């Protein structure tokens, strides 16, 4: 026959062109970092964005490396179904505004994301936001909620900003240790947490995201070799 | 069908005590983590406490730790909240909520609007 | 409260149902079984076909 | 005056429950008791379609039982020839997060959607020879979860905004909206006559909708958790649902209640997808534990297992003439069993 | 002299046993790593090529001591054969491939950690080309400078000041830089562990890197080819004969990402 | 890289022994 052979070989050439284009797309896909920028209501993540529809995309480069950040908009308050689409990103950036009780809601959401069975291999870059806003927090409200803040001594280990009153230091390290108490009770070694203190105006947020993405990739490589 | 029915009402004088209860129906009560959620007048829904399947793990919010006690009766399919030393900022409608799925650690059920496996509430006035 | 509109819709819907004519469960079970038995031969997964007329081998 | 209507709804639902219990006379496990079992079903992986970069979220067979479309989270739709394993098309999408894909019953169009709240229609014939977007159906407020063609001009979409909608493709407007659910609508299934469709949501309930009128005929409860999958019985008088509480159910339509439960003790993972065989005798179900189970849809006993995926089984489809089953997974492979 | 010839015979039979066990274990390991379709990493390729270099080393030394040490029908003072020359060249080439691929193991892991994004894969193909081309190049230029200058006694003499470094220099440099790469990896690894525990993990990782990189060559790597033979010959020939066996165990038969899949396809039936 | 060293030492002792045996047997 002739027409059967012509149809089969035309199919084969079309398949070869498609697989060539897929080989070309695979390199662009493997050389990009996908980030999920997640947040709460009070927590202003738009300040994290201005330094970098159902979903918004933001592409930016750091030292020739490509990052691809996604922020969900126009999605309802129920995240248990669509959060599963984000189990293979390199990191979830969790913006939380330290200051209804919004911090306990942030802690419960971080617990839910940490202990999910599909997000137990995804790392979380935690941004404890608005540390300068805690400076004008002088009246004595972080004591109404969290009554274990009275008998809390600031960690002498960590060093604060030069010229900061001890109230903000103790408060922010107390909240950081709340999130770390959640993220340490796992005892896994399969996904890791990176707590940072940020503000509305900064410059090192992109560099922090880059350094933590490097650390995440290095730990993944070291686990593929079973050195970690 | 999944349905939750709470019971317990005001008004109690400051310093008093009342015991909320919830009768579960339509699901295997023993496989789910249960929570208590409340809505103060003019505010959103906020999480109060939660208990695990067996009853070992227990967790409270900040401003109730020490006063409230949560407990469940797996045989009778019932959840209890023992509220002691009540303050006028405890005035709120209290809902019993269920974890969305069984045998899980996480839960996504403080949704301030239209969460399906939550009771219809019972008013508490201090 | 304007929140009672959804309760109005819910009760109107629950009243529009219960007007349905339901057959007995035995009859529906028998109908499902009769359908499954009138089409048993044309199911290439319940009774596999010889590898001569299988397009996937 | 709210408790008024709450109590009236309580009495109405109790009356409906009593009527349901009155119509029950004998269980399906009592009428299919003397029938003979199906034995042991043994399927083998015939093809393995490779080429997707990210996890596969959905697939859909064509009506010729040869071609199938497949959606991946890398931003690609790939149309496969299942007999030869060759790729026919490879469509790059504007948004990477796609949660549904559909294949038109005429073979002329493909639809997809996801977290961008849009259903995009792709002309496949396009005599110019270039697969391009022919329509963009905007108007949903949450993510697109499922979509199915009725004609080359109408499509039904479910959404994470708790509503379904019927669209007019060439005009671009939604001609009907189906509002009864209180949770995310996760799946939908058209009846063989396409005058009805059933849809399951995250409120643990399924609903039967009249397409041309636009109302909810019946409502089906019985599951304890979120309904992830829903499929019609081949004759259009029953439908099966798959839930996060690790069970399936049969839900006769004219009896207006549930007939049978497909559960098993060491199965404690959720069902992601369900489908019937051509005769309706077998019920296939994809699970979170990386496996598929072949259920005897009349005896509620397990007949076989489709093992061979290394990650979550996300989609599952039995072909139109009943000659093969296709499963996709989060490991980015499609397999065809027989 | 009977005493030392018997001693050399004993160490000969012990490293023949070692290389035989290595051969069988490495054949099993390569079959496992190539047959299973899911295990086609660019790292398992490096492991497989290391395994094949071990097998080449074992085979080359087997045929070398089978072509040089027969039953005594040889005067052995003036003993020459073309088979001698090709066999000695084959053993030299096989050992150089083994050393180059230990170094390639080290360079690949360092490349993985020293990069920013998972890109590029230029590293892997540069590596696979160099690791097989540099041994070929150096052994070929050695054979050329032997044919051109010195053709004596089955090509065994090492006292010749030149023409021996063509092979002994790449090996010494490879071991020297492999030690530095090992130190860099252990630094990177200790900065990831931040006290009673986390020392056992560090020591387990160090003792796992010891065979994969051949760090046990750093002791005698810089010595004048004498005065260690009392202790270096059993260490690098007796215990170093099991190195392929130990590497195959540590990186094929352990390593859950293969045990789970072989248990899966065994429990499927 | 002690395998070449082993080969050299063993071939040298073998040649020594061979010369010893040869000369002592051809003279004795
Ligand atoms: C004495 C001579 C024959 C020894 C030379 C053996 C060489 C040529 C053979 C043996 C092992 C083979 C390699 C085995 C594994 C791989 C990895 C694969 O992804 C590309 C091919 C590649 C790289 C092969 C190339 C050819 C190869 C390197
Ligand atoms: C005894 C012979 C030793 C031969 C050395 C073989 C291993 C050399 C490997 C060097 C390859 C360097 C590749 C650079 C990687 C990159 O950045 O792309
Ligand atoms: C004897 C040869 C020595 C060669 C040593 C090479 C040292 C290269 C250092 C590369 C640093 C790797 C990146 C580490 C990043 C980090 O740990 O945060």
């Amino acid at each position: 026959t002739e027409d059967q052979r012509n149809e089969e070989k035309a199919q084969r050439e079309a398949n070869k062109k498609i697989e060539k284009q897929l080989q070309k797309d695979k390199q662009v896909y493997r050389a990009t970092h996908r980030l999920l920028l997640l947040g709460a209501g009070e927590s202003g993540k738009n300040t994290i964005v201005k330094q970098m529809s159902g979903i918004f995309e933001t592409k930016f480069q750091v030292d020739k490396v490509n990052f691809h950040m996604f922020d969900v908009g126009a999605q309802r308050d129920e995240r248990r179904k669509w959060i599963q689409c984000f189990n293979d990103v390199t990191a979830i950036i969790f913006v939380v505004a330290s200051s209804t009780n919004r911090l306990q809601a942030a802690l419960k959401l971080f617990d839910s994301i940490w202990n999910n069975k599909w997000l137990r291999d995804t790392s979380v870059i935690l941004f404890l936001n608005k540390q300068d806003l805690l400076a004008e927090k002088v009246l004595a409200k972080i004591e109404d909620y969290f009554p274990e803040f009275a008998r809390y001594t600031t960690p002498e280990d960590a060093t604060p900003e030069p010229g900061e009153d001890p109230r903000v230091t103790r408060a922010k390290y107390f909240i950081r240790d709340e999130f770390l108490r959640i993220s340490t009770a796992s005892g896994d070694g399969r996904h890791y947490c990176y707590p940072h203190f940020t503000c509305a105006v900064d410059t090192e947020n992109i560099r922090r995201v880059f350094n933590d993405c490097r650390d995440i990739i290095q730990r993944m490589h070291l686990r593929q070799y079973e050195l970690l | 069908q999944v349905q939750l029915q709470e019971s317990g009402g005001g008004l109690v004088q400051p310093g008093g005590s009342l015991r909320l209860s919830c009768a579960a129906s339509g699901f295997t009560f023993s496989n789910y983590k249960m929570n208590w959620v409340r809505q103060a007048p003019g505010k959103g829904l906020e999480w109060v406490s939660d208990i695990s399947q067996s009853g070992a793990s227990i967790s409270y919010t900040g401003s109730v730790k020490g006063r409230f006690t949560i407990s469940r009766d797996n045989a009778k399919n019932t959840l209890y909240l023992q509220m002691n030393s009540l303050k006028p900022e405890d005035t709120a409608v209290y809902y019993c909520a269920r974890c969305p799925a069984p045998f899980t650690r996480d839960c996504f059920d403080v949704t301030s609007t239209t969460y399906a496996y939550r009771g219809q509430g019972t008013q508490v006035t201090v | 409260t304007a929140s009672i509109a959804q309760a109005r819709k819910l009760v109107e819907q629950l009243k529009m149902e219960a007007n349905i004519d339901r057959i007995k469960v035995s009859k529906a079970a028998a109908d499902l079984m009769a359908y499954c038995e009138a089409h048993a031969k044309e199911d290439p997964l319940l009774t596999p076909v010889p590898a001569s007329e299988n397009p996937f081998r | 005056e709210l408790d008024q209507l709450r109590q009236e709804a309580e009495q109405l639902k109790n009356q409906i429950r009593d009527a349901r219990k009155a119509c029950a006379d004998a269980t399906l496990s009592q009428i299919t008791n003397n029938i003979d079992p199906v034995g042991r079903i043994q399927m083998r992986t015939r093809r393995t379609l490779r080429g997707h970069l990210a996890k596969i979220y959905a697939m859909h067979w064509g009506t010729d039982s040869r071609l199938l479309v497949s959606a991946s989270q890398d931003g690609k739709l790939i149309i496969w020839d299942s007999y030869t394993t060759n790729k026919v098309h490879a469509i790059p999408l504007r948004s990477s997060w796609v949660m549904t894909c559909a294949y038109a019953p005429s073979g002329n169009y493909v639809a997809c959607g996801g977290l961008d709240n849009i259903c995009s229609i792709y002309n496949l014939k396009t005599r110019e020879g270039n697969v391009r977007v022919s329509r963009e159906l905007a108007g949903h407020t949450g993510y697109l979860s499922c979509c199915r063609f009725l004609d080359d001009n109408q499509i039904v979409t479910s959404s994470g905004d708790t509503t379904c909608a019927l669209w007019d493709i060439e005009t671009g407007q939604q001609t009907t909206t189906f509002t009864g659910h209180t949770g995310d609508v996760m799946s939908l299934s058209l009846a063989p006559d396409t005058r009805l469709f059933v849809s399951g949501a995250c409120d643990a309930s399924a609903k039967l909708w009249d397409v041309r009128e636009g109302m909810c005929r019946q409502t089906f409860t019985g599951h304890e958790s979120d309904i992830n999958a829903i499929c019609f019985f081949p004759n259009g008088n029953a439908f099966a649902t798959g839930s996060d509480d690790a069970t399936c159910r049969l839900f006769d339509l004219r009896a207006d209640q549930e007939l049978m439960t497909y559960s098993h003790d060491n199965i404690i993972c959720g069902i992601t997808s369900v489908s019937f065989s051509k005769s309706g005798r077998l019920l296939l179900a994809g699970y979170d534990d990386f496996n598929c189970n072949v259920w005897d849809a009349l005896k509620a006993d397990r007949a076989g297992v489709l093992a061979g995926h290394d990650n979550r089984v996300s989609c599952l489809g039995v072909t139109d003439d009943g000659m093969a089953v296709a499963t996709g997974s989060w490991d980015s492979f499609l397999k065809i069993w027989n | 002299l009977a005493e030392e010839e018997s001693y050399f015979s004993t160490v000969k039979i012990i490293y023949t046993v070692g290389h035989s066990i290595s051969i069988v274990a490495l054949f099993v390991a390569i079959t496992i790593l190539v047959a299973l379709r899911r295990l086609h990493c660019p790292r398992n390729y490096v492991h497989t090529q290391l395994f094949t270099t071990f097998i080449l080393k074992a085979g080359a030394v087997f045929l070398k001591d089978a072509a040089l040490f027969h039953s005594d029908d040889t005067d052995h003072c003036s003993f020459s054969t073309v088979l001698c020359k090709v066999s000695v060249a084959a053993s030299h080439f096989a050992t150089m491939t083994n050393f180059s691929w230990l170094l390639a193991e080290a360079v690949y892991l360092n490349c993985l950690l020293a990069s920013t994004s998972p890109s590029s894969r230029r590293a892997f193909w540069w590596l696979v080309l160099a690791g097989w081309g540099l041994p070929v190049l150096f052994t070929g230029t050695w054979v050329s400078c032997k044919l051109a200058f010195e053709d004596i006694a089955c090509w065994d003499l090492d006292d010749t000041s030149p023409y021996w470094w063509i092979i002994k220099g790449p090996i010494v440099l490879s071991v020297g830089v492999n030690f530095g790469l090992f130190l860099n990896i252990i630094r990177i690894l200790v900065r990831k562990l931040e006290t009673q525990s986390q020392y056992w993990r560090l020591s387990k990782s160090t003792l796992f890197l010891i065979p994969l990189f051949g760090i046990h060559y750093i002791i005698f790597n810089f010595l004048p080819d004498n005065a260690g033979l009392g202790i270096r010959l059993p260490l690098e020939l007796g215990l170093g004969s099991f190195q392929g066996f130990i590497v195959a165990i540590l990186y094929c038969f352990l390593n859950q990402e293969v045990r789970t899949e072989i248990s899966r396809k065994w429990h499927g039936h | 890289y002690a395998d070449a060293i082993f080969t050299n030492s063993y071939r040298k002792v073998l040649g020594q022994l061979s010369a010893r045996k040869l000369l002592q047997d051809i003279m004795s």
